[PDB]
């Protein structure tokens, strides 16, 4: 169900993640 | 004790109320219309703060909005800024 | 929230106004 979102979540993760 | 909500507390609840929404909702901009609420959440803020003392107008940060849209919606900034672009020359600013 | 599956909202909202969604008549 936050897949759609956590799939967008990951492009605002920092570069060290 | 008629409590005098905040200009900062006005911005708090309403930041929040955008941003918990667009979480669920964002790349979906049928039910999160970016650029509506961009350009009616600054038209009501800047209608809220206009009657408002040289004071109450240092509660507002410039940022109100587009800090929360990058911080928890997941806009890019680059995104936002031709949003605001399109908002300044299309809407009644 | 997104499924592919659900069922589509399959509502006529186009007689609605900033009024109707407003008012207790």
């Amino acid at each position: 169900s936050e897949i759609d979102s956590k799939v967008q979540d990951y492009r605002f993760l920092s570069p060290h993640i | 004790d008629g409590l005098k909500i905040s200009v900062g507390g006005v911005i708090e609840s309403l930041v929040s109320k955008i941003s918990n929404i667009g979480y669920d909702f964002y790349p979906n901009e049928i039910t999160f219309p970016v650029e509506f609420i961009i350009n009616y959440g600054e038209r009501a803020i800047f209608n809220f703060s206009r009657n408002k003392s040289e004071a109450e107008k240092k509660e507002i940060s410039p940022n109100w909005l587009t800090s929360s849209l990058h911080d928890h919606v997941k806009i890019d900034y680059w995104i936002l800024v031709d949003y605001y672009n399109n908002t300044i020359e299309k809407g009644s600013w | 929230f997104i499924t592919k599956h659900s069922k589509s909202l399959n509502i006529n909202t186009t007689n609605e106004t900033e009024d109707t969604l407003r008012s207790l008549n």
